[PDB]
């Protein structure tokens, strides 16, 4: 069957909900027409690819498929491509609507030669009253400057915790899956902003076990034990937090880097205790992490990590 | 012949039914065959866990002895990149079988090292050729793959060896070698594992060639703790002994004479002496503080280099202080 | 049973130097009406397919056809025996293992015989040439060799486009472009040489040069060769032999 | 422009032959009375000098003069296409990104046209040819192939000494020495077998074999090749063709250089 | 000394050939009546042997023997100067560090002269041929070519079978096998291409394909080949020369042994 990206990807702009205001945007331009160069960049998994498709849809009704020229980075897009195909399409006589216009796709722009970015800059000035182009990249950096002066810059930013979790109530919504508070809120933890990654790892939970709970997730796409660390962090006694880290974490196969990573997020995330002892807990915890990203990541490092969390915490 | 062949590729599992320790991810990957509907599969797990093995096997199994001829095995060693993939991956996808009728199988193996372009344009082949052909990707570490990859392939972690699988295999070596194996040894043999069967593997061919006999003693915790290396525990449980109750000079000399003997290193001391006050029941846990604080920064100054002696009775030191509070 | 004996081991040599490289592995079948082959190379872009009529033998038997694959590399290795003017017969049971090569020379002197190991091939042979192309061609081999070799230097593609009168071979790539046209007219001076055209519907396909240099090896066996092109199908190109042809099969670039 | 038609693609192939090689970068200029052609190879040890006069061509037409660079080995990788026998035309405009090649048979039949893209060389014709060498020799060029050829397989390095009336090319190397001696004469039952020689001052000059190895080429544009040395400049091994020359100016080696 | 004149350089330039490859190192030793050659390969299955006599050469003279030992590799880089049709003299003094080979043309004109340096080896040359062998036979040698260029395609051995008039050459491999008979016959239309077979006892020996590739190369230096084995000693191929032979031992393979 359809994944649920793939079957639940977007076809209107609607029901998009990532950046408001270049959603808005996109929206009041397939409305009115006149689209003109632009240039999508963000993370993956934000909905670039989607936004762009959408718009150009909208914008074309039934002549998308004689309208739009869509390549991406798994097709040729050399020097050779850009001169004879992307320069025959614009050139090529089509009668359209007075308010729109031939549409160039190009996902993956980042990944273009210098010598095809160039040449593609007359390209697009030449027929730029018949002929639009719109980029999505990852990185806008390694986009020549004039290519960037010719076009629009649209910069998609992290999802929220609130859209991905009405997105992923929605899906729920719509395919009848038992959820539970503590699993969403463990999704959208374990996402970090994603919300393809977002949707497979609740179409791989549901897929796997059914109910989308904190402990199956956890388990499905086991990585650190976040709630374990929280545990691991709020034990009150030096010996039990010790075996906890042992037991749960180490003897499963859990690297120190992601057990040291959920750890700072637990603390950043944390209430139960004052703000300066979660300050201090977080400097442990940071040193702890400066020590391992130079390759000295062992079990020492964090039992002395923790030793000085309770230290601090021991008044 | 197969005799001249290393322990770790003799014993190689060539069915299915030979790959201990993975039991809820195998008997699903079998069912998955039988009735038909195998999707792409991501083999996620460290090094030594039998990920290799079991994709062999599972091929070997739905293609039968000619597996070499209608499966796509490709890895790190074969140059991997984007033209490598739209040429080999899609010649190989959109055409059918040289040799039989049937699905095809693409094998990435150490598909961590692949660039990101390779697996944005393989992304889009997963997703076009998926009713004549099936993607196996074998990893160690998540975070290299893109996520839009790793949404299309259901994932498999290959959790570590425990100890009821590695006694099995242990024991089906002991049964193809004239060999014997003590029981504490084995315990400690499976200590020292972590659940990497090639480890297993290796220091049991070479503490059989430490046996030196024709193999009609056994083997005991003394050779494999000789033959497999690292500080013995007698010498450690020795130094840390003359540390906690001997004198000052006297626990110096100990371990200085300890360390120049073998050869050892301090680092792993540090790390068997850590394991070992591990098990200690301790009073207040001021000491185990203190003893934890010192001994990661004298393990984080000697990962820079040093002193080696100024080390060492710097590790004594904090290890007497830190128990000068337990009184 | 197969047993067919070629006049001269010649023949045989040069059908297999068109398979040569190109493919691999070869799916031989005899039977009452002659000898076929098939041979597809592993990105299933080229087809080699071969007729053997009776009459292209001094002595053909076959009460019972015989099918038999194998590789084509050790076909050839052994393929250099035939003295070119070495009578060759191809031999093999109904059941076979492997087959038979003998070569005599006239006189009792001289024979040297192989026994080629088979391999075995799932039995699929292909029929996918067309009722109609929308053109066909024939011209010297010699010169569709010297063309395909021409613009091979400047691209891995090279393009056939053919309108009313006009065919024409263009490759362009990193050095530049070229060009070879080329117009229908009858010689009579000797009519070999001529160059003839019947199309249907203007056509223009691609073609990846590395394949058009496999198969102009054909020129070894035919004066002339035959070009039938289609936007429905894979183009033909055909090489006739004494009762036969050798046809070589070519999916155009997408 | 530039419009130069070849009677016989063949003459253009067998020149393009000589540059071939020993250089990558040639810079071509037609004018009013020809064109010409200068190749420099890396080292700077070696000039290959073209020139063919309009004579040479079947059809020839310049209003203005046109500077052309192009890469010799793109060159050369479409240089056999001329069936020798083909008619061969260099065509390209006042300001021209690239140079066409038009090979036609005879008959209207079949026509190979190239479009060879073109590199930007700072136009700097040298003119390093002196009014006197120390000697002149012309000897058949086959000859001068064998010798060159004989004495590789000893050294890297192939010396030329001249004395009244003795001409000697030497080599030694590891497993030995070699010499090849020949003295002029007038043979009149075929005067293009003679072997001339006008000595001014004796000389004595250093070749790097590997380069006498590029420049016997021009043995298939000329029976003879005239070869002048002097102890002042690098020395002129030329090959004359119908109106024009093929001619390779070689730097002797101080002790150390080609 | 060694004062040794061929006609044509062509002869020793072939003789030479014929140990090309196979060999390394040679020991060549002039006298009274003429000049012998031996050559082992390094695993001692194959010994090379060359008899001239004083009859093939234009010119010779010995009033005192000399032996001398050099690299093949080194002989054959220097035997390509012979334009096959020069003439070549061989020339040692009595104590040698080098041998000269000169090459001159009929003219003054050109003359290559080279000075090979010699190696020190220990004089012992081997006498290894036998009075009768079990079986003799002669067939033409391009015909003993095709024969060892058919088989060697299939295996790294290759046995000679002999029974009464029957030679069976046999190979068998990977790929299958192989196999090639020939029959004695006298042919009057020209018996350069008879097949000679002399039988005292049948024999089936069997050699390594390499080897007998080797061997083969003495069809340049004459048209029949003289093939004599025995299941007590090493097989001889000989070639014969106008007063003089080339012959190749070559050990049996025990099992395993070339
Ligand atoms: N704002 C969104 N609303 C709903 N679904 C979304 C949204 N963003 C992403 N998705 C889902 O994620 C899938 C893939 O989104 P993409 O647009 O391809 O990701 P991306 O932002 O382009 O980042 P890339 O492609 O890795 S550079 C879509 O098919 C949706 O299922
Ligand atoms: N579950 C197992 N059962 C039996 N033997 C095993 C098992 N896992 C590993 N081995 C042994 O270890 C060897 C290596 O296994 P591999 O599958 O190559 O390791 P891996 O899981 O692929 O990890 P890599 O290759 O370092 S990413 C095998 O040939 C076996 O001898
Ligand atoms: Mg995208
Ligand atoms: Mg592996």
């Amino acid at each position: 069957q359809l994944p649920w990206v793939e079957k639940y990807r977007p076809q209107v702009l609607s029901d998009i909900v990532g950046n408001k205001e270049t959603i808005d945007r996109l929206q009041q331009i397939a409305k009115d027409g006149n689209m003109p160069h632009m240039i999508i960049s963000g993370m993956p998994g934000i909905g670039k690819t989607t936004s762009v498709h959408c718009l150009a849809h909208e914008l074309l009704g039934r002549s998308y498929a004689d309208g739009v020229l869509e390549l991406n980075a798994s097709d040729d897009r050399g020097i050779d491509v850009v001169r004879n195909q992307i320069k025959h399409f614009a050139q090529k006589k089509l009668h359209l609507p007075p308010g729109k216009h031939k549409i160039v796709i190009l996902d993956e722009a980042d990944s273009m030669t210098a010598g095809a970015q160039q040449a593609l800059r007359r390209t697009m000035e030449l027929y730029s009253n018949s002929t639009r182009f719109a980029f999505a990249c990852n990185q806008s950096n390694k986009i020549i400057e004039p290519l960037q002066s010719r076009c629009a810059i649209l910069r998609y930013s992290k999802l929220s915790d609130e859209d991905v979790l009405k997105r992923l109530l929605q899906i729920i919504k719509l395919e009848d899956v038992k959820y539970t508070n503590d699993g969403l809120e463990a999704i959208i933890f374990t996402a970090e902003g994603d919300m393809r990654q977002a949707i497979n790892n609740l179409q791989s939970t549901v897929a796997g076990h059914g109910l989308v709970n904190a402990d199956n997730v956890f388990k499905i796409v086991d990585s650190p034990h976040p709630l374990i660390v929280k545990k691991m962090l709020l034990a009150s006694n030096l010996e039990d937090s010790i075996q906890i880290l042992r037991t749960d974490l180490w003897k499963k196969g859990y690297s120190s880097i992601d057990i040291v990573t959920t750890s700072f997020r637990v603390t950043k995330n944390l209430a139960q205790v004052k703000e300066s002892v979660r300050l201090e807990m977080i400097k442990e915890i940071g040193l702890t992490h400066m020590r391992i990203l130079e390759g000295v990541g062992t079990y020492l490092q964090l039992a002395s990590m923790l030793a000085k969390i309770h230290k601090l915490n021991n008044k | 012949s197969k005799e001249n062949l290393p322990w770790v590729e003799k014993y190689r599992p060539e069915t299915l039914d030979e790959v201990y320790g993975q039991n809820e991810v195998i008997t699903t990957v079998r069912k998955f065959v039988d009735e038909g509907k195998l999707p792409h599969l991501l083999f996620y797990g460290p090094p030594g866990t039998g990920k290799t093995s079991t994709i062999v096997a599972l091929a070997r199994e739905i293609y039968g002895k000619n597996y070499s001829n209608m499966v796509l095995e490709l890895n790190a060693s074969d140059d991997r990149g984007i033209d490598v993939v739209r040429n080999q991956i899609k010649d190989f996808a959109s055409t059918r079988q040289i040799f039989s009728k049937g699905f095809k199988l693409i094998i990435l193996d150490e598909a961590d090292a692949m660039t990101n372009a390779a697996q944005n344009a393989l992304r889009r082949v997963i997703e076009r050729y998926t009713k004549n052909t099936r993607f196996c990707v074998l990893a160690n570490y998540a975070h290299k793959l893109t996520p839009a990859l790793l949404s299309r392939c259901t994932r498999f972690r290959f959790q570590p060896l425990p100890q009821e699988a590695i006694e099995r295999r242990i024991a089906n070596v002991l049964v193809h070698e004239k060999l014997k194996l003590s029981p504490n040894a084995e315990k400690a043999l499976i200590e020292l594992s972590n659940g990497d069967m090639r480890r297993v593997l290796n220091v049991l061919q070479s503490c059989k060639a430490t046996l030196d006999n024709p193999d009609e003693d056994e083997i005991s915790d003394d050779v494999i703790y000789e033959c497999c290396g690292a500080p013995r525990p007698s010498d450690l449980k020795a130094v840390l002994k003359s540390i906690l109750e001997d004198d000052w000079g006297t626990a110096h000399y100990t371990l200085n004479k300890v360390r120049s003997a073998k050869g050892l290193a301090l680092i792993d001391l540090i790390e068997g002496i850590v394991k070992i006050l591990e098990d200690y029941e301790l009073q207040n846990e001021e000491t185990r503080v203190h003893l934890l604080t010192k001994l990661a920064d004298i393990e984080y100054s000697i990962s820079k280099g040093g002193n080696d002696q100024i080390q060492g009775s710097a590790v004594i030191g904090a290890i007497k202080a830190s128990f000068e509070n337990e009184t | 049973m197969l047993e067919a004996k070629f006049e001269e081991a010649s023949l045989f040599k040069r059908i297999i130097d068109g398979f040569k490289d190109c493919v691999q592995l070869v799916n031989f079948q005899c039977k009452e009406d002659g000898i076929i082959a098939q041979a597809v190379d592993d990105s299933r872009v080229l087809l080699v397919s071969l007729e053997i009529g009776v009459e292209a033998f001094q002595e053909y038997r076959c009460d019972h056809p015989v099918t038999l694959g194998m590789d084509l590399t050790s076909l050839s290795k052994i393929l250099r025996c035939g003295n070119n003017t070495d009578t060759l017969t191809l031999i093999a049971d109904n059941t076979p293992d492997s087959i038979i090569l003998l070569f005599e020379d006239t006189k009792k002197d001289r024979i040297a015989e192989y026994s080629l190991k088979l391999m075995d091939i799932d039995a699929d042979f292909l029929k996918i040439e067309e009722l109609q192309y929308d053109s066909t061609l024939s011209l010297p081999s010699s010169e569709f060799s010297k063309i395909v070799r021409d613009l091979s230097q400047l691209s891995d593609s090279i393009n056939i486009m053919i309108t009313k009168e006009t065919i024409k071979f263009v490759a362009d790539g990193d050095i530049g472009s070229g060009s070879v046209i080329i117009k229908p007219f009858v010689d009579m001076e000797h009519p070999e040489t001529s160059i003839k055209l019947e199309m249907d519907q203007p056509v223009d396909l691609t073609f990846g040069a590395k394949y058009l240099l496999d198969i102009i090896k054909g020129s070894s066996l035919s004066d002339r060769v035959g070009i039938r092109l289609s936007s429905e199908a894979p183009a033909l190109f055909q090489f006739d032999l004494k009762s036969g042809f050798l046809q070589f099969f070519l999916a155009p670039k997408f």
